[PDB]
């Protein structure tokens, strides 16, 4: 697996550092010299290049990468022309960071395999946490079912609450001072919690 | 390809000249394939290294072929190609004009065809005048048929910085003669100073109006010759072999002649084989440096030596810029001079390394021969007649690369692809 | 002044060592003023050129003074000055810390005192271990008093790249011995690779985490030694004087030893006086290039050679930047490497020129001696015992400038004034 | 024929590539390094120079070109001073790309042999196509006569209509003796 | 004699060309690199320097010039600090190009030996020609 990350910003630079940490060959490309110097130690290869130029793109041997990540999300012209070149160069997987809804529509027309909205996805997740302070983190399995990680419940056993059949949600795990429990069979003492269930049913539990 | 045309065309002139010299008409004694190839290469590269004596081995026709090879090599292959094209009525195109710019080492194509017209007209004119000046001295000694041809041969040989001589002793019988010393030295000093320098002093006639290149060559040549003349006179004053049993008037002539002949004519009046090693060591540096950039002389040019030397001295004094004659010298000039100097030193090192493997000769003669061949000087300590066939082949390659220039030779077989990508800075200690 | 303190302090160590060696206690036979000064300079510059035999001329106390001079010179004058200041309780100030940065050729003062602590601790540790490894072999041959001192002397001599040997034949009796060959070669390869390189491989232990300088030295040393080993083996295989009447196993040891000893230890196992000129010519280039920049070795460093060579190759291929290991090399690095190389070549040329005037010796031996002295290698072809007093004085100057570095030596007596004024660009042809 | 094209834009770069394709010696001059590098392969010679400087203009040997095309149509000062220099250097043919009407007037005063309005000429031709969707392309022979290339006419013979028809295109096949030549008013009638 | 002209504009460059034509040693100083290159051939010595810096002024040997002409007439700060430095360096004659009336008053206070108004003086002559044509 050889990965190319084009554009070293907050999003693109984070991908380079994480992939390099996992032990992958990463080519970091950016048009700004200061960015490339900073990430020269966090990538296998770091090049100062303009990704909108076909000659510079071919000078990098970009055809040797299965995955190319275009992490340019504030320059629509630079973002769309880069992915147009990569599609012309027959890159199998092209993942692009989109700016707005109109940028997303263009990238879908010119063939971006995956389109990413980092700030928009995080903003929705943060806004869910603001609305319900109990909700610490959640993953949306579907449009009606989700897994949500959450003093009345304190000193209460699992068998004490019968939300298993009434509310209809299964308690996946409970965190006890840095200790996790898998398949918690009642009764276990709850001390001042991961639950899977229907989205409406989960809200019922938070009420009581 | 402009560098490729220069190499291909120059190489063909060696083969064509070699065939003519190997004909029974152009020779008196049987001539080997290697000796004919060596003599042709030594003439078209305008070096002057002589395996066989020119006066005895070749006939008048053969010596005439030598003059043609010397003239073609001295002025450059492209100089005559443009003239032939111009006479045939054909106009010089943009592609052809780019070849002339590459051949003359010109930065721009502005008025490069006009430069060719001037330099050829100047060349034939000054050689003809110099031949007449040499004729009055050389006619009573050799008659009319031999005397006129001898003066014409040496005037062409001197101006082109060849060093070929018809007499067995190369100019060793004219040590005290002021006419031969003055005319011949004036020929290869002006022949090697640079065509652009001569053109500049022709139109402009005040020193302050000269370009930076012209001022460097005029002042550099005067200073370098003055240092060389003092060094030869002091070191060789008491040497019995050379400059010892001579009058003071003859000592000054021989010292002056041997100070300017390494750059890069290759005539001599004293025996370099009997000189002290201290004078030979200084001559090595003297003929590694050459003369004007666009001229009949070879080696690393005097401006290349000055640009590097001034750039180093500027660094040693903390200055951030290289300044000569109140003019700053940009980085592209510095890097090109470094490329010329490093590639030239590497080629000389390979030639010395190769010659030591091939031949069993004293090391000083091998070093002197390689510097002489690469600078296309032609001075010998006695090694050239004793070269083996493998050794002669090495010298031919060294002479060829020296005349064409190491940069143009490398550009012939090196393809350049333009990449706009840059890399993050790296740190490395070069103390 | 930081360059001035380096020169003044290094010069004083020569005088102090010369006085000690000239004492009746430190010698067995009468010793001349020049020989004592030469031996002290050859030890504090860690060169290894020997006018007189170390084993016979000096007594145990004299050889102990030699070890002190070798150790002081190998690690540098400022390395011990900081340690003495640190032990006396005095803290290192900003002015003192700048001296250490200048002495170690460091670009920044970041953690330069910590580097001194590491390199000295590493130096004494590895020499002590190497002495123990040499002790087991050298004890049965010389007993306990002589055997232990011989191993300690050679371990310090090898690690510091000195080449001093107590035996009359310098390591020529251990050609086939794997223990002496492996331990001593490992000592001066690691001693000369560079202190910063060793420190980098200590903390970081994966190649991709090494700095650009460390990667250049590790790959450059492996490639340069491999090329040298092949050249010596091929050229000297059939030479009766050296490598001829030896077994294939001994041929590989001698070829390997003589490929790494020019950079810059100066030990030998074969007689360089009986080697073919082709091998000697390659050794000249080998010992003109040195080893790591901040180490016990001298000459133009391996990184200086690579930076210039890569910069020239980049120009010949049309590239606008010098790139090694996917890192661009800035202009300040290029110009410093060119200043180092040009000044070093000019100094060697003056030494060869001066030696030819002073002494009547074969030219190859004069050239070999000057390159050996300037690189502080210490290999000889037989000229050093035959040097005259004037010739010895020239070698002492050459050894001194070689160890201190031509740039630091020039910076000592050259004052730098900062001028912010610029000049209009000038054009000059450097073909 | 040696051509010099000064200014490598959409218009100037198109001239260099087309002339180079036809096999002509083209000198491409531009003040921007990136433009010159791009067109270095589409010209016989490509130089980075300021055409408003006489010394740089002479360094190119500009007197050796019969035709010089000044394709600078957004910098009036750079355009007019370049053509003033070329006129002073006695270039026979100087073709200049003009920006507006006032730029056209200046270039006519300082002696531009031909003045070109690329966008203005195309805009008029495009606007004619917008007005009549039938009109695909046309050439104006005069101010009253033109040649215009164009379901009622389907399955109708030429003799069926008694309206000169230069040519008709039949699925990539052309016939000699829908392209029609006639008076401008008469064409609209058809 | 030796003349130094600081600031190579329309007025400063015209002085250099005319003096150099007459055969005088002229030092041309300008902070703009393009100006210095253009006037390199029209001056005995052309330098890229900032005249408001004393160290750069001393690097030029400005004390060797009897006449120094400050031809900066749109930058009051650069013009007045230059002639302040030259007055400190004891230049005998300092001729300065003024911008307006207030610039003239400042230069007269800090010891400008002669103050020149090129455009203002020409504008009066042109206006006289217009009125009586
Ligand atoms: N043509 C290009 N080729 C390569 N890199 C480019 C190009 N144009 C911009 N970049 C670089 O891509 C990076 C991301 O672009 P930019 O900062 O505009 O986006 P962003 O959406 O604000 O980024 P982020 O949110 O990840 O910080 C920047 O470091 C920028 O310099
Ligand atoms: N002084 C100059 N000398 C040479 N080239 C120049 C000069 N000034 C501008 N150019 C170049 O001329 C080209 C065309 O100029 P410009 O972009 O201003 O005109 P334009 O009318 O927008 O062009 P086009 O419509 O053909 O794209 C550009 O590539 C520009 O860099
Ligand atoms: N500090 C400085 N040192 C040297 N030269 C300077 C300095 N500041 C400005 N100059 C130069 O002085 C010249 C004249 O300045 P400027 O253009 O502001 O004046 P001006 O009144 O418009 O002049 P002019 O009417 O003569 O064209 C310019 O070439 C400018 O670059
Ligand atoms: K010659
Ligand atoms: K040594
Ligand atoms: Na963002
Ligand atoms: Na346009």
């Amino acid at each position: 697996k050889q990965f190319a990350v084009i554009g070293l910003g907050r999003f693109g630079g984070s991908i380079c550092k994480e992939l390099h940490r996992m032990g992958h060959e990463v080519l970091a490309v950016d048009i700004n010299e200061e960015k490339v110097n900073a990430y020269a130690s966090y990538a296998t290869h770091a090049v100062i290049a303009n990704a909108t130029e076909e000659n510079e793109l071919l000078s990098l041997g970009i055809r040797n990468f299965e995955y190319v990540i275009v992490a340019i999300g504030a320059n629509i012209q630079a973002s769309t022309l880069t992915t147009l070149l990569l599609k012309e160069l027959d890159i199998p997987n092209i993942w692009v960071k989109a700016q707005n809804y109109y940028h997303h529509k263009v990238l879908e027309k010119i063939g971006a395999d995956r389109i990413i909205h980092p700030e928009k996805d995080m903003g929705v997740k943060i806004a869910q946490s603001l609305s319900d302070e109990n909700v610490l983190n959640y993953i949306d399995l579907s449009d009606e079912y989700s897994i949500v990680e959450l003093r009345k419940l304190d000193s209460k056993s699992i068998i004490d609450l019968n939300v298993r059949a009434k509310y209809g949600c299964t308690i996946l795990a409970i965190k006890h001072h840095g200790d996790i429990c898998l398949s918690p069979a009642p009764e276990d003492i709850i001390r001042e919690l991961v639950i899977m269930g229907h989205k409406k049913d989960i809200k019922r539990f938070e009420n009581e | 390809t402009p560098p490729q045309v220069l190499a291909i065309g120059f190489f063909l002139t060696i083969i064509i000249g070699a065939v003519l010299l190997m004909l029974p008409i152009s020779t008196t004694k049987p001539l080997s394939w290697i000796d004919a190839l060596f003599t042709a290469a030594s003439a078209t590269t305008v070096t002057g290294l002589a395996v066989v004596d020119t006066g005895t081995q070749f006939t008048v026709f053969g010596q005439t072929v030598i003059m043609g090879l010397i003239q073609i090599g001295g002025l450059g292959f492209m100089t005559f190609a443009v003239l032939i094209v111009m006479i045939l009525g054909k106009k010089i195109g943009l592609k052809e004009r780019m070849l002339v710019q590459e051949a003359l080492n010109q930065p721009t194509i502005g008025g490069v065809i006009g430069l060719v017209k001037v330099l050829f007209l100047f060349s034939i004119s000054i050689e003809l005048i110099a031949a007449l000046i040499l004729s009055i001295r050389l006619v009573p000694q050799y008659g009319w048929s031999s005397g006129l041809f001898a003066s014409l041969f040496h005037a062409i040989s001197a101006f082109n910085n060849a060093g070929f001589s018809l007499w067995p002793d190369n100019l060793m019988s004219y040590v005290g003669d002021p006419t031969v010393n003055l005319v011949i030295t004036f020929l290869f000093i002006t022949g090697g100073i640079g065509f652009t320098v001569l053109f500049d002093v022709m139109k402009n006639r005040r020193f302050k109006t000269f370009s930076l290149h012209t001022k460097l060559m005029l002042t550099g040549t005067l200073m370098l010759n003055a240092i060389a003349m003092l060094t030869v006179f002091i070191l060789e004053y008491s040497n019995p072999g050379t400059l010892g049993h001579l009058h003071i008037v003859d000592k000054l002539w021989a010292s002056y002649f041997q100070a300017v002949t390494p750059r890069t004519a290759g005539f001599n009046s004293l025996d370099f084989g009997s000189m002290r090693e201290g004078t030979i060591v200084f001559t090595l540096l003297l003929m590694f440096i050459g003369a004007g950039s666009a001229s009949t002389a070879s080696g690393i040019k005097l401006t290349t030596f000055i640009v590097i030397l001034t750039s180093v001295i500027a660094y040693l004094r903390g200055k951030k810029e290289t300044v000569i004659f109140r003019r700053s010298i940009k980085y592209p000039i510095i890097i090109k001079a470094l490329a010329v100097s490093v590639t030239s030193l590497f080629i000389v090192f390979l030639g010395i390394f190769a010659l030591t493997i091939t031949e069993q000769a004293p090391f000083l003669q091998i070093v002197f021969e390689t510097f002489s061949a690469f600078g296309t000087v032609g001075l010998t300590m006695g090694l050239t007649p004793e070269l083996t066939t493998a050794g002669k082949c090495i010298i031919i390659v060294i002479m060829f690369i020296g005349r064409i220039g190491p940069l143009t030779f490398v550009f012939s077989f090196a393809k350049t692809e333009q990449s706009n990508i840059r890399y993050p800075d790296g740190e490395v200690f070069t103390g």
